[PDB]
């Protein structure tokens, strides 16, 4: 009778089975959250939090665990670069275990409601029909959720009762889970202020409480109850989808563009920090304040932290990889070992040449060596016959500063070209490609993958809103149109559109 | 009535042909013609 | 998007348009500074668009130019205009050549018909 | 039809079904709240775009600490 | 050189949806055979 | 407990098998080689 | 060894088409 | 059939041509003189065939800053 | 209060004018065009 | 019945078309 | 072929959307069968 | 009755063009989006945003005029006329490229108002909403290409301009930079659109050719009235045709016409999923082991590796004049090139 | 180091016999439901 696509509409009429089915769904979801987090703990390498963070390893579930305060693990390692004796119940393993308990307990509860659909609670008093009073149920759920939102903001983010939230600095060198005083002014609507997140859930949770109290009491009017069809449960579904993909364009937007809710050293740097050269300007400012302190150059560059140099790198872009490149970034180019050094390229006149870095569009950009005012002193030729700007003609020399290759000139023309190709992309490091047999070719961040799936899921959920937004409004004509429509489909004789009370 | 339709959609249809042929003419004269 | 080449461009476009007023500091041409007020404003927007601390440094370095010419002390004008070029590194584009050159490849570049506009045609 | 203890505790919340205020209700109040919520979203959309600029507010990575 | 779990992801991405849709067909053919009482039940 | 006044038959035609197989096999022709790389 | 997987799926579709032409559910007028 | 005067009724009407012999040459010549006098060059800011370049700048004039584009376009057209 | 804010309230008002000019114009005809 | 939205929904198009086609025929003559 | 059709009063080519279209074609022209060509124009 | 009820009567009054509640959203926004495209292609430039000429006034044909995206200097700003980069001053708002966002933000609500119009007709006429479902495809293509694609890239500069040649290079932009034909989400889209034009050509032809004699005229079009109770083409004969020619044929008119709904629509969805791939640059660009073995065997050439050399033709040659703001200066020895051309 | 087609041989040696025996169960439950005429056919 039922086709394969209508196959779940059997649970519409029985509200006792909806709860049986939502419990099986919430057992699969939390079962996934526990089992994927256990999988990630088997893959995770805590040995280097500097050049091997969680986003470098393709950790999708772990950044969501640490951004609300799970920093420690039962293996003794802390993610904040500490050493803890006793993490307690709440570690990476304990959170992952707690979702498997919840998966098992919601599984059993799902069976209990599927066996017992005959709960009296789901019956109308007036008629005998199985019926759910959707405006009272909403007012219950809105009160709870607004209560829980207020409790989250007031007692977890502000850290009265809870541990706080991951709050990093501007450049992702240091961050730690700490409480946050809420920011009530216009500063709260700055997305990069984590005080907005505390002040959000307090204030939005307050309205979630007092709109709960409103909907617990006030009944709908006839005009909304007839139009919006609040006796129909699918009107809840369509309107809920609209809230769910609206929330996905917001999360996948603030994922890709960054916010205080999705910080750098947790999910990876954004795309737009490579575009402006967001870390270059921080490298060069910290060098200028070191040479203004009186330092010579080769120890001016060695004071730059390695983690900051890791962020000014192309293989750390979300927009660098591709779809069917599967897995961590370390399967892209390898485990990072150490910063080599900052190349400075000089010509025969003692000027300074910077290789023009590549945009995120190009898989390949050539090697072009430009000076301070952006005029080409050198390149690497494709056609090598009549080239005027080849490195062997211009005689470009290489001198490094800092890192493991500190203070080493290279006047050797091949190696000048080799480090010219390396310096085109990123700050040049030395990797380990032999650990997992990493290829020579890039990947993408959890910041790339989160807003990939969710900007697509929000599109499919736009269609599912129009499907159920359509099916509720036209619930009666879902199985045919009748013969009564033949009179009302006529240009004229009704001066309104379809209404038999006219003429 | 008093003016038939085939005269009407024709002087209008001439005026399409005169102006569209004028669009091809100044495609070869003036700007956009090199 | 703010990028590196957008910083390079407004620096290349208007670093000509600041340093070439060295001719107008000499006689003290008071209209030639007021006609180039927007040159100071838009180099200020383009050379430090993300860096707001050096931008707000170059706000007051621009205000000190116009505060001085409003009084008219030609000694204190050059005493401020020297500081503006020596803090922000104002530099015009000099002549490029066949070995030292290629200012432009596309005709869309901001230095096509400039004196640092040349190409090795080959 | 299987009365439980918890079925009787939550029986009042499923009491009314289709009990409806007789026409037009609070929908002028709902419209004004919904109009104020839309203005609130345009403000957030334009601060975040930086198509609207507030004193001492930048749209940029700051060091909460 | 070829990626690794793709031998798994193709063949379990064929057979597990292919064998599923077989059984909604085997279900009906048995249900329509149980309906009209023949030699099969 | 009790038998439901809800539970029903689920059906799929012979053609809908052939659509459904040829959906799965041809998507497996498409998205195979992308997974292999 | 993925050319096995390629030719299994291509011949796989060619089998499904053969059953879809010659073993189809016939439509009846009745 | 919706209670409107038909299209083939209005298009043949003599009165229809009496109003439209006035207005259609009025709106056409208003469209002519709109850029026969070149007022669109000043309203839409589109450059004349003289005005793609100036004496001073002979380079392609692209906007370089977001916020201060109001000042940048005024300088590129000033020459 | 900035210059960018003064433009925005000027568009909230003018947005409410254009909605307000149309919505009054619909009511006035629909009362005169009763049914 | 001279208004009835059809006068408007034709002249919503028809007054800008004639004014712009009057412009475009001037564009056909403007020279460099 | 609308390349270099839009020309100002001075004579310089003003570029259109056709020119970046035919800048794609230059990119595919210089690459296709890149060693089969021994002579400048692609007549064959 | 109430005020709102009288308002509801007068816009739902049956006349030549139905206004409706959705027409309060459609007819202003759909007029301005179609109006701003006509004014922007007849007057407004690319000269300060792209450095191009794009208007009928400057030299463009129908084929090269375009309402063009703003500069990359402006990021993803909304380019409001009152906004912080226009500040009133319509002349400066056109030269910055404000009309493109004007058209794209009114075309967005125009398509919303047109789909809502298909819900409003279908209620009061009393009919199932499958036109509104089938129109959700062209909403998805618009939102994902003209809105979701720029909003993951650098700015609004990278969405395509509203013009004939300006879209043509966006076809060749996404080829060179993104390898767009290779994306299998796009291959499902091509199969939906070519298969959609397939079904339009089949069901057109078979209905015209299994028709019944309903008159003595050699013209058959005049032998139909819309009020008939019988069928005007023999579905039994049409089933016997294709089952005996192609091997496999339809036998439902309900399943056929759903299938003509289904194939063009689900082409546009699966294609528009993949253009949210490139918005954030997750793309099927290369096969790895196919590209490994080429870099260890110089003997080994495919048509696939031939396409990568053509892609770096598009990447390298176009980009100096594709993105003029990033000031690419490419030496002529740098530019990759074959022999003699 | 672990052998290669064992990821295939286990998972296709589980699921293809596991999904087969499901369907001799799904067949009867439909056949016994088609026998006794209820809401399902
Ligand atoms: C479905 C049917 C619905 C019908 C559609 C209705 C039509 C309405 C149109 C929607 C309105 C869209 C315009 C919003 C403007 C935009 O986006 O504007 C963008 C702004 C953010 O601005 C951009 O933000 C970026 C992030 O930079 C950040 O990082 C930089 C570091 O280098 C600096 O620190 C900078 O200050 C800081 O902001 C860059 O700065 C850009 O240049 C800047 O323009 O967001 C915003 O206004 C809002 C962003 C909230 C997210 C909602 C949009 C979702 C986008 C999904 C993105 C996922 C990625 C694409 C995948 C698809
Ligand atoms: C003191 C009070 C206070 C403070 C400080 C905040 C602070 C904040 N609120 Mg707010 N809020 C408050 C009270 C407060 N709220 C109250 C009381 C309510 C009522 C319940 C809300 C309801 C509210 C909502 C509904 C949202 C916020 C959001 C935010 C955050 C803004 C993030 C940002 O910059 O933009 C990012 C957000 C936006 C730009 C929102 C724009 C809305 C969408 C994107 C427009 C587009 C429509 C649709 C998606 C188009 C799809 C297609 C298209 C993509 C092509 C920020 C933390 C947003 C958030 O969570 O962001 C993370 C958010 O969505 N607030
Ligand atoms: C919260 C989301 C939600 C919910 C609860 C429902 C619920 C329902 N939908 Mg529905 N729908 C949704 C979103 C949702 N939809 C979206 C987003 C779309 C657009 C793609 C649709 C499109 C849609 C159509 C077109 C139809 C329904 C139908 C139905 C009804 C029966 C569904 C059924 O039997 O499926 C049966 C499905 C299967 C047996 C298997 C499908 C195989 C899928 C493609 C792969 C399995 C998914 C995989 C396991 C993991 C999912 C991951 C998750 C993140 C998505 C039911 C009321 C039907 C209906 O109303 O009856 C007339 C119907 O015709 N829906
Ligand atoms: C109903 C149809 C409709 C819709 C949906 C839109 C939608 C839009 N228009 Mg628009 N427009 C319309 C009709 C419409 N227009 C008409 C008819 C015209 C011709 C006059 C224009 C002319 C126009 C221009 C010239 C521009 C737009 C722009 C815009 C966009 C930005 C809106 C914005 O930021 O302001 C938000 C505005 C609102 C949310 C107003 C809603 C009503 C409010 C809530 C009432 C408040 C009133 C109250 C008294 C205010 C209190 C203030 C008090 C405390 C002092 C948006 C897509 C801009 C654009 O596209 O940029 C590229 C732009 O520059 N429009
Ligand atoms: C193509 C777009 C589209 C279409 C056709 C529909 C269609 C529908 N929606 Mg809907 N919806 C959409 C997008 C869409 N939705 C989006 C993006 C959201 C999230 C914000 C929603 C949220 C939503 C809810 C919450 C509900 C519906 C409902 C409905 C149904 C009833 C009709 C109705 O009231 O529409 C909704 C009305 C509109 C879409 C009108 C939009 C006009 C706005 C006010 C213009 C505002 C201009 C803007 C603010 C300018 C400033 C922005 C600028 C700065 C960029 C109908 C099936 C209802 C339903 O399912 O009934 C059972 C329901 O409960 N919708
Ligand atoms: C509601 C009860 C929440 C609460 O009291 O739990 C208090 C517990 C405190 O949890 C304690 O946390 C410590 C580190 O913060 C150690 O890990 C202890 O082992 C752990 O038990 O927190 C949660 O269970 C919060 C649950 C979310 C609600
Ligand atoms: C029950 C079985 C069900 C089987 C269904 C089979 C079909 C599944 C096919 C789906 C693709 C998954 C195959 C992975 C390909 C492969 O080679 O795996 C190869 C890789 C194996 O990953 C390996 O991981 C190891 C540990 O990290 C090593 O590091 C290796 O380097 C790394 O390659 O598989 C994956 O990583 C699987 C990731 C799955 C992520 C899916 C979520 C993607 C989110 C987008 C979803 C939204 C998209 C919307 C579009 C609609
Ligand atoms: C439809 C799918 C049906 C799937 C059934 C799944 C269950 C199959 C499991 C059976 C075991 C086969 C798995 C092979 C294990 C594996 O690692 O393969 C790994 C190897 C892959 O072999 C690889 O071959 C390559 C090319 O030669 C390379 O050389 C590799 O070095 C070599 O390892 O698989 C086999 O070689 C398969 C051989 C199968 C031979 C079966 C016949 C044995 C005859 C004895 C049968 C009688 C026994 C009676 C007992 C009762
Ligand atoms: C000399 C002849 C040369 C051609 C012979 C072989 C071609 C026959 C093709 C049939 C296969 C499809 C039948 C499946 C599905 C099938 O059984 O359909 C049978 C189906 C019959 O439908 P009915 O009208 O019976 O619908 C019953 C409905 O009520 C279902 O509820 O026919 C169709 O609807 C139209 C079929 C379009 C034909 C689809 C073609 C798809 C092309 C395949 C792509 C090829 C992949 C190749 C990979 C290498
Ligand atoms: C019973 C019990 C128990 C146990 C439990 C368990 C053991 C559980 C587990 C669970 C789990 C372990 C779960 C998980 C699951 C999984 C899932 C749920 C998955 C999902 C999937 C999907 C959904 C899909 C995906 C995808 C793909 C594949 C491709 C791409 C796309 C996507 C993403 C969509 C205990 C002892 C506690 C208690 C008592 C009772
Ligand atoms: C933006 C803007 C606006 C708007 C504007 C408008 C709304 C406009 C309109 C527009 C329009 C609405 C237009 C129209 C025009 C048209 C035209 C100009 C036409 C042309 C013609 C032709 C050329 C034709 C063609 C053809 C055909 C179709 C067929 C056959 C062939 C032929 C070729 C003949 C305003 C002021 C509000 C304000 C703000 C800004
Ligand atoms: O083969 Mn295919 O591509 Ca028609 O051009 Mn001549 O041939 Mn070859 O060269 Mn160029």
């Amino acid at each position: 009778a039922l086709p394969w696509y209508r196959v779940h509409t059997v649970v519409l009429n029985d509200p006792g089975r909806l709860i049986a089915v939502h419990l099986m769904h919430t057992a699969l979801v939390a079962g996934w959250a526990g089992s994927m987090a256990l999988y990630e703990l088997a893959v995770f390498d805590p040995s280097d939090p500097v050049l091997n963070p969680m986003w470098r390893q393709g950790m999708f579930v772990m950044p969501f665990m640490t951004r609300l305060g799970i920093t420690d693990s039962w293996g003794g390692w802390s993610i904040t670069g500490e050493s803890v004796s006793n993490p307690g119940i709440w570690s990476f393993e304990g959170v992952a275990l707690s979702h498997i308990i919840l998966s098992g307990m919601c599984f059993l509860a799902a069976i209990w409601h599927w066996v017992y659909w005959d709960l009296e609670l789901f019956r109308d008093p007036r008629t005998g029909e199985p019926a759910l009073d959707l405006p009272k149920i909403f007012g219950i759920h809105l009160f709870l959720s607004g209560l829980l939102c207020f409790g989250f903001g007031a007692f977890h983010v502000t850290g009265l009762f809870g541990p706080g939230i991951w709050v990093s600095d501007a450049y992702g060198i240091t961050g730690k889970v700490q409480p946050v005083a809420p920011a009530w002014g216009a500063d709260g609507f700055n997305p990069f202020n984590p005080g907005g997140i505390a002040a959000h859930h307090i204030a939005a949770g307050i309205f979630g409480i007092f709109a709960g109290i409103f909907h617990l009491t006030v009944r709908p009017p006839q005009r909304l109850y007839r139009a919006l069809r609040m006796g129909n449960i699918e009107t809840v579904l369509s309107s809920s989808i609209s809230a769910v993909f609206f929330a996905a364009f917001v999360t996948s937007g603030t994922m890709w563009y960054g916010a205080a809710a999705t910080p750098i050293e947790l999910f990876g740097p954004t795309r737009y920090q490579w575009d402006s050269g967001y870390f270059q300007q921080e490298i060069e400012r910290q060098v200028e304040t070191s040479v203004s302190e009186g330092l010579s150059e080769s120890q001016a560059w060695s004071r730059i932290p390695d983690k900051l140099a890791f962020y000014d790198y192309i293989g750390n872009n979300p927009a660098k990889g591709g779809l069917f490149r599967a897995g961590p970034m370390n399967k892209g180019d390898g485990i990072a070992e150490a910063w080599l050094g900052h190349p400075i390229f000089r010509d025969k006149e003692g000027r300074e040449l910077t290789v023009r870095r590549m945009p995120a569009f190009f898989e390949t950009f050539p090697v072009i060596l430009v000076d301070k005012d952006g005029i080409i002193r050198a390149d690497i030729p494709f056609r090598r016959a009549e080239s005027k700007y080849s490195i062997e003609q211009v005689g470009v020399t290489v001198d490094f500063y800092g890192g493991k290759l500190n203070g080493q000139t290279f006047k050797d023309a091949p190696t000048v070209k080799k480090f010219a190709r390396k310096a085109q992309l990123g700050e040049v490091f030395e990797f380990d490609r032999t650990s997992l047999e990493s290829d020579g070719v890039f990947r993408s961040s959890p910041r790339g993958w989160y807003t990939y799936g969710h900007a697509n899921f929000a599109l499919l959920f736009f269609f599912g809103h129009l499907w159920h937004g359509g099916r509720t409004i036209f619930r009666d004509v879902f199985t045919g149109i009748g013969a009564e429509v033949t009179e009302q489909v006529e240009f004229g004789a009704f001066q309104k559109l379809g209404d038999k009370s006219t003429k | 009535g008093r003016v038939p339709l085939w005269l009407v959609g024709l002087v209008g249809g001439f005026a399409v042909i005169t102006i569209v042929s004028l669009f091809i003419y100044g495609s070869y004269s003036g700007l956009g013609s090199s | 998007s703010v990028s590196a080449a957008t910083i390079n461009r407004a620096r290349g476009l208007y670093g000509d348009r600041i340093a070439a007023l060295k001719d107008a500091v000499a006689a003290g041409d008071f209209k030639a500074i007021a006609e180039e007020k927007n040159a100071f404003i838009l180099f200020n927007s383009g050379a430090y668009p993300t860096n707001k601390a050096k931008k707000n440094a170059a706000i007051a370095q621009t205000n000190e130019i116009f505060k001085a010419i409003r009084s008219g002390d030609k000694a204190a004008v050059k005493s401020a205009y020297d500081a503006y070029m020596a803090a922000n590194d104002i530099r015009p584009l000099p002549e490029i050549n066949a070995n030292i050159g290629q200012g432009y490849s596309s005709d869309f570049d901001f230095r096509v018909r400039t004196k640092a506009g040349a190409i090795y045609v080959r | 039809a299987l009365r439980t203890r918890l079925g009787e505790i939550l029986r009042p919340l499923n009491a009314e079904y289709g009990k409806v205020a007789p026409g037009w209700g609070t929908t002028p109040i709902m419209g004004i709240v919904m109009l104020a919520f839309l203005i609130f979203l345009v403000i957030i959309l334009q601060i975040y775009n930086s198509s609207l600029i507030i004193e001492n507010v930048d749209v940029d990575w700051a060091n909460g600490i | 050189e070829v990626q690794f779990g793709a031998y798994l992801a193709v063949l379990l991405g064929t057979f597990l949806p292919a064998l599923f849709l077989v059984n909604l067909f085997i279900q009906t053919e048995a249900r329509k055979a149980g309906k009209a009482g023949g030699q099969d039940s | 407990t009790g038998p439901n006044p809800n539970k029903q038959a689920v059906e799929l035609n012979r053609t809908s098998l052939y659509w459904g197989l040829l959906l799965i096999f041809v998507l497996a022709v498409l998205f195979s080689s992308y997974f292999f790389n | 060894m993925e050319a096995l997987v390629y030719t299994f799926l291509l011949i796989g579709t060619l089998m499904v088409i053969f059953f879809a032409v010659f073993f189809r559910e016939t439509p009846r007028i009745l | 059939s919706t209670g409107e005067r038909p299209f083939s009724d209005i298009i043949t009407s003599v009165r229809y041509w009496i109003i439209h012999s006035i207005t259609i040459p009025s709106l056409f010549v208003s469209g002519w003189l709109f850029i026969s006098t070149g007022l669109a060059y000043d309203v839409f800011g589109t450059p004349r065939p003289n005005e793609y370049f100036t004496q001073d700048r002979q380079q392609v004039p692209l906007v370089n800053d977001r916020f201060s584009a109001k000042q940048e376009l005024e300088d590129l057209t000033k020459g | 209060m900035t210059a960018s804010l003064s433009n925005f309230i000027a568009s909230l008002i003018a947005g409410g004018v254009v909605v307000g000019v149309i919505a009054i114009a619909l009511i006035v005809i629909s009362k005169s065009d009763r049914i | 019945p001279i208004f009835t939205f059809r006068w408007l929904a034709v002249h919503g198009l028809a007054i800008p078309t004639v004014f712009f086609l009057g412009g475009i025929t001037a564009m056909q003559f403007i020279q460099r | 072929n609308f390349n270099q059709s839009v020309v100002d009063s001075q004579g310089r080519v003003i570029n259109t959307w056709a020119d970046i279209l035919n800048r794609a074609n230059l990119g595919i022209e210089v690459m296709h069968e890149r060693n089969a060509h021994n002579f400048p124009l692609d007549l064959a | 009755r109430g005020l709102f009820d009288l308002v509801d009567d007068w816009l739902k009054k049956d006349r030549f063009v139905f206004v409706g509640w959705s027409g309060l959203l459609l007819f202003p926004t759909a007029y301005l989006a179609a109006g701003g495209w006509m004014t922007g292609t007849t007057f407004v430039t690319s000269w300060y945003t792209h450095g191009l000429a794009s208007s009928y006034l400057e030299g463009c044909n129908f084929l090269t005029a375009a309402v063009s995206t703003p500069a990359n200097s402006v990021g993803h700003s909304l380019l409001l006329l009152w906004g912080p980069e226009a500040q009133g001053d319509f002349t400066r708002w056109c030269q910055i490229g404000g009309l493109w966002t004007f058209v794209a933000l009114h075309g967005a609500f125009g398509l919303i108002g047109f789909c809502l119009r298909q819900f409003e007709i279908a209620r009061l006429v009393g009919i199932r909403p499958y036109n509104a479902i089938a129109f959700s495809g062209p909403i998805a293509v618009f939102v994902s290409v003209f809105l979701l694609y720029p909003l993951g890239q650098a700015s609004w500069f990278f969405a395509p301009s509203f013009g004939v040649a300006a879209i043509f290079r966006f076809l060749l932009f996404l080829q060179g930079f993104h390898n767009w034909t290779l994306n299998p989400f796009h291959m499902m889209g091509v199969a939906g659109i070519l298969g959609g034009a397939l079904l339009c050509a089949i069901h057109g032809a078979t209905v015209e050719n299994t028709l019944f004699e309903d008159g003595d005229a050699a013209n058959t079009f005049r032998a139909f009235t819309p009020t008939q109770s019988e069928e005007t083409y023999s579905m039994v004969t049409a089933n016997r045709f294709w089952s005996q020619i192609f091997g496999v044929a339809f036998s439902n008119k309900r399943w056929l016409h759903f299938f003509m709904l289904f194939v063009p629509v689900t082409g546009l969805w699966t294609s528009s999923i993949g253009i949210v791939g490139l918005a954030l640059n997750l793309r099927a660009y290369d096969f790895v082991s196919q590209e490994l073995r080429a870099a260890e065997d110089p003997e080994f050439e495919t048509f696939y590796t031939k396409n990568h050399l053509l892609d770096e033709g598009i990447r390298a040659w176009m980009a100096a004049q594709d993105q003029p703001h990033e000031n690419f200066v490419f030496p002529e020895e740098v530019l990759p090139r074959g022999n003699a051309l």
